């Protein structure tokens, strides 16, 4: 699945895309991880919406940096609260 | 039928595993001692192994008497196997897990279907107890029973490299192993230990109990470490030889990480997908079974 | 059209 | 329109052929969610294993394969006696099938012979090789204690305890009463 | 009335017969041709010339054209020899185990349809042979549950494609997707479309 | 020598693997059931005949 | 040699070789000796003979025919390249032969790798390629050249 | 100079034993071993409970070996028949999913 | 000393490839990406094959 920008103004190339995966045991979480180092550009959460596993797959190194620093800031904030 | 000794088969002298070295027969633990480590930054920390799944799978109707020993010895050790799990025979162990069955192991490490004249065979109680944990070898592949590929390998890790205090504590420092070799070292410990009678080692470690059982355990450790060996040179980043003054020392990095490596290489044998989750699931059984 | 009790083979692959 | 010939007429063909000398297999119940066929092979303690069905894909004779298609036929394009107006229902002589059916019967017991003979041969036949060690002085060479190879037994004594219905005859160890061994014998 | 032959030996008969099911291929097709020419001498059915496969308008209809093709598809000429084969194999000893002739259905169009009927129709005409072949059959009616009731489909094969039964007699289905084959019919495993339990 | 049509006879007529002949010997040869596993059961006059 | 033993007329020579022969770490044979019946069709597959032949050449056949049995690829795995080469959703069918038919496993990586070199060495191998994709737009009769 | 050879003097002496210089054949042309479960040739257990020393560890020359051979039955190499089937309609077709 | 022949479109490819010039050096020759801005890089698990 494609996402697009929070803003709809801006009509511009999607930084990544999100990936919903099979699963659903632990067991199928865990080979598709361990095959996903065989991947390029790809990343997870530690846990999934639905419960079901979806890794973020980007375009460039670039895109996912921001997508990296954007989350390690949440969850600075976040644990600055915890 | 050969009877099981009070210790397993392996006691018997017909079951000895040595690996060939400096022109003999080593046995696995003083080719063990050559062995030498390099501590690096990184760590291992050993989580609990997942409890196998209680599922046999069907050992469907087959005519035939299925090799398997050789099956899994070559899934483990073999240099040239491959897709080890579309012909997908260990299956066949669960026919023995039934009580009184009809089917028999030969020492040859072969399923026969049915006894047979001039095959000796282990003592089939002792073959269900083995086939009862084993059996699910054939269910390495099905999706819903995958074992973890990555951290069951510091296991391999801890009872290889690990001295008796960092086996204590869980965790050791990611090692790199080395020991003074001949040519293509690893390619013939792989074959020396591919030719093992390895059922007798698990079999004595599935119906063997207390005492007995426990005196098995440190009888064959190095037994236990040599396949492990053999393994984590199947998956280790890298291979490479030091000069060392006219001596060549060879250097596994590294011990209990696997790199998940498939591309094939002249040093060492090497795990296509499917041989990495059938050793991950064979490490997940023989682990499981270690300790108790 | 015509009955048949067999695999229709049409394809030769080459090893 | 086909109805009545399949179930008034085509019926009874199946129930009579279901009675034919050569349709000895019982080949399904009626209930596709429990019917399994019974499964047998020739096998011998001496190491064939000889299943009489088996799964080895497309045969020379063309009769593995099967076409479904085979049913728009019987029904869009296969005339009946029943339909249609009145035509003479044949009953076949029983003596043809009959007749065939024996002669098969015959040319299979004949082509079966040569090899049950060979290999009646082969296994030794009912008997068993056996040592007689003695163990006394003035001990004629029948006297002694008799004992055979594992290999004989399994091949030419075991099945028949299997097929007696007696119980495995004991082992003997060190620990071994000759009363346990009467008991044993005498079982 | 004394007959001065042997008796029939029935036991021997069936243990001969049984020993040539296991080593003379030639076995099968030998009873098959017995029951074969029972049929041809019963005069229970014949080929006509004509084909009453469409109503009629629809085989020049415009818009049935797609399932017209589909139907010329399937529908095969008549054969003497296939269809008294088919007829005697309802009565005939298996021993090679059956296969079905598989057939590439996506089943997009609704006349896709006609596929299932064939296999209904194959079950009404011949219960027997529908046993043999019926998971290789599974594997055909699984696409087009997918296909046509994709819900019902996720949730029966959530429950396993295949179920074996335990001593006590009731069903243990798989929890697994896997495709059938016929190596599994004389295994202990049974197709789960074909349970009839709800 | 008996004048039997023995051609086939303990053989495999696959139409792609070709012809394959299996061993023919079967000394002290019985008829008995299998579990589905493929192993050997004991006679039962229960359910064997 | 060890075939010399009690033919021989030269006494030495036959004495000597009797006695290698009754070592117990020595002992000539002529095979056949390992049969491996195949699992389905319960008929021979691979059979180890005892030839007389060198230890190296015998390493060599070995080998081979290790590579070839191990792989677990048999002829049916040739559809999965028939697939990638075929319309999508094309579909394949029998004859299932199974490990009868065995072959060796396609070497992806050393093809990728004398497919880069190649490239590196040859650029005109770009225009086999693409010759090889125009043949097959050619036969997909997608589009045709016209008068109109 | 004779690093070669393997034999010599196959002949009788009508006074001695054997020739002085003589030379029997080793008892490594001989060995024929077995094929071990690697594929490895090896040489005959020196003693009970040893395995053998492979042909290959060592510069002895062995004429006698198991090579693994495939029977008529296995064939390898054979071009090999399907029934290629169509897609019912190109339109129907799906380039995409996942 | 080891040239076999071809099959004929080996023939019409080797034709078609021209003179094997082959002044590349292949001495411990490896396949690296380079950066577009001419050096060359390590390889790379987690890019590389």
């Amino acid at each position: 699945i494609p996402i697009t920008n929070s803003n709809i103004f801006d009509d511009s190339s999607t930084p990544y895309n999100v990936r919903i995966w099979h699963a659903p045991t632990m067991t199928e979480v865990n080979h598709i991880l361990a095959l996903m180092r065989k991947s390029t550009l790809v990343s997870t959460h530690s846990s999934w919406h639905w419960n079901v596993l979806h890794t973020f797959h980007y375009r460039s190194e670039s895109d996912m940096i921001d997508h990296f620093a954007a989350k390690i800031l949440e969850d600075w904030r976040q644990k600055e609260k915890l | 039928m050969l009877q099981q000794p009070t210790g397993g088969y392996t006691t018997l002298e017909q079951f000895a595993f040595t690996i060939r070295n400096d022109g003999t027969n080593a046995t696995p633990t003083q080719f063990l001692q050559l062995l030498s480590y390099e501590a690096t930054e990184n760590e291992l920390v050993k989580k609990t192994i997942p409890t196998p799944e209680t599922h046999l799978p069907s050992a469907r109707n087959v005519p035939g008497n299925v090799y398997i020993e050789d099956a899994i010895t070559q899934a483990l050790f073999g240099i040239s196997a491959q897709n080890v799990n579309a012909h997908g025979y260990f299956s066949r162990l669960s026919a023995l897990a039934l009580p009184n069955t009809s089917a028999r192991l030969g020492l040859d490490g072969v399923i026969y279907n049915s006894e047979t004249i001039n095959i000796p065979f282990y003592d089939p109680a002792a073959v269900a107890n083995f086939a009862a944990t084993y059996a699910k070898l054939g269910n390495a592949s099905t999706p819903r029973y995958r074992a973890d590929m990555i951290d069951i390998y510091a296991h391999v890790g801890l009872e290889l490299a690990g001295t008796d205090a960092e086996r204590a504590a869980g965790v050791m420092p990611v090692k790199r192993a080395k020991f003074d070799s001949w040519e293509g070292s690893l390619i013939s410990l792989s074959r020396d230990v591919v030719n093992w009678k390895i059922l007798a080692f698990l079999i004595d470690l599935c119906s063997l109990e207390g005492e007995a059982l426990r005196a098995f355990k440190t009888r064959n450790r190095d037994v236990f470490r040599m396949m492990l060996f053999i393994m984590s040179t199947a998956v280790a980043a890298n291979v490479v030889n030091r000069k060392v003054t006219k001596r060549v020392d060879r250097v596994l990095e590294y011990i209990g990480v696997n790199s998940m490596r498939t591309a094939g290489r002249t040093a060492t044998i090497t795990y296509d997908l499917s041989r990495h989750e059938f050793a991950a699931k064979f490490l997940q059984l023989t682990f499981t079974r270690w300790n108790a | 059209k015509v009955i048949f009790n067999g695999l229709d083979v049409n394809t030769e692959v080459q090893p | 329109n086909i109805a009545v010939a399949h179930t008034d007429h085509l019926s009874v063909v199946y129930a009579t052929m279901s009675n034919f000398m050569l349709n000895f297999t019982n080949n399904f119940s009626g209930n596709h969610a429990t019917f399994k066929p019974d499964q047998y092979v020739i096998t011998s303690p001496e190491g064939s294993y000889k299943p009489i069905i088996e799964r080895q894909g497309e045969t020379v004779d063309g009769l593995t394969i099967i076409d479904t298609s085979i049913v728009w036929p019987i029904l869009c394009q296969c005339t009946y006696p029943l339909v249609r107006i009145m035509e003479e229902i044949v009953y076949p002589d029983p003596s043809t099938t009959l007749s065939q059916s024996l002669s098969v019967a015959q040319v299979l017991s004949k082509l079966t012979l040569p090899d049950a003979f060979i290999n009646m041969i082969l296994s030794g036949g009912d008997s068993v090789v056996m040592r007689t060690y003695q163990t006394e002085a003035d001990d004629d060479l029948d006297e002694g204690i008799r004992m055979t190879t594992y290999d004989q037994y399994l091949s030419h004594i075991r099945e028949r305890l299997h097929i007696t219905n007696v119980p495995d005859p004991i082992y003997i160890t060190g620990a071994s009463t000759p009363d346990q061994i009467a008991a044993s014998v005498q079982a | 009335a004394l007959r001065p032959e042997l008796a029939f030996d029935h036991d021997h008969i069936i243990r001969c017969l049984m020993l040539a099911a296991a080593n003379y291929p030639r076995l099968e097709g030998i009873i098959v041709q017995i029951n074969t020419g029972y049929v041809a001498s019963a005069n229970v059915i014949r080929p006509v010339s004509e084909k009453r496969y469409f109503p009629e308008n629809l085989e020049q209809n415009q818009s049935a054209a797609r399932l017209v093709s589909a139907v010329k598809a399937r529908a095969s000429e008549a054969d003497i020899s296939s269809i008294h084969l088919a007829i005697a194999r309802e009565v005939s000893p298996m021993f090679n185990v059956h296969e079905l002739k598989k057939i590439a259905e996506s089943f997009e169009d609704p006349s896709s349809i006609v596929v299932v009927l064939e296999f209904i129709l194959f079950a009404l005409f011949f219960p027997t042979e529908f046993n043999r072949i019926k998971g290789d059959i599974q594997n055909v009616l699984l696409l087009f549950f997918s296909r046509w009731y994709p819900v019902e489909y996720g949730i029966f094969v959530q429950r396993g494609a295949t179920y074996t039964i335990n001593a006590a007699g009731e069903f243990e289905f798989s929890g697994r997707n896997e495709k059938w084959d016929q190596a599994l019919y004389l295994s202990e495993h049974f197709p789960a479309l074909f349970s009839d339990v709800p | 020598i008996t004048d039997v049509d023995s051609t086939d006879y303990g053989k495999l007529t696959l139409r792609f693997l070709g012809t394959l002949t299996r061993s023919l010997k079967m000394q002290n040869a019985q008829i008995r059931r299998i579990r589905p596993d493929g192993t050997v059961l004991r006679y039962d006059d229960q359910i064997d005949i | 040699p060890a075939l010399l033993r009690d033919f021989t007329q030269v006494n030495w020579l036959n004495r000597d070789i009797t006695n290698m022969l009754q070592q117990a770490g020595t002992k000539y044979g002529l095979g056949l000796t390992e049969t491996r019946l195949d699992y389905v069709r319960l008929v021979k597959t691979i059979v180890g003979h005892a030839l007389n032949i060198d230890h190296f050449a015998a390493s060599v056949l070995n080998i081979n025919l290790r590579a070839l049995m191990e792989a677990n690829v048999t002829a049916d795995d040739r559809i999965k390249a028939l697939q990638a080469h075929s319309m999508i959703s094309t579909q394949f069918h029998g004859p299932n032969q199974g490990a009868l038919r065995p072959e060796l496993a396609f070497d992806h990586d050393h093809i990728i790798r004398c497919l880069m070199l190649a490239a590196a060495n040859y650029p005109r191998l770009e225009g086999i390629i693409v010759q090889i994709n125009t043949g097959y737009v050619a036969s997909a009769n997608v589009i045709r050249p016209v008068s109109e | 100079i004779s690093v070669a050879r393997s034999m010599r003097a196959i002949v009788n002496h009508n006074e001695v034993d054997r020739p002085r210089g003589a030379v029997a054949p080793s008892s490594y042309e001989m060995d024929t071993g077995t094929l071990s479960r690697n594929g490895d040739l090896l040489y005959s257990p020196v003693a009970n409970g040893q395995v053998g020393i492979p042909k290959l560890e060592v510069d002895h020359i062995s004429f006698s070996n198991v090579v693994s051979m495939m029977t008529a039955n296995i064939r390898t190499g054979d071009d090999m028949a399907v029934e290629r089937v169509n897609p019912d309609d190109v339109r129907a077709i799906n380039i995409r999913n996942a």
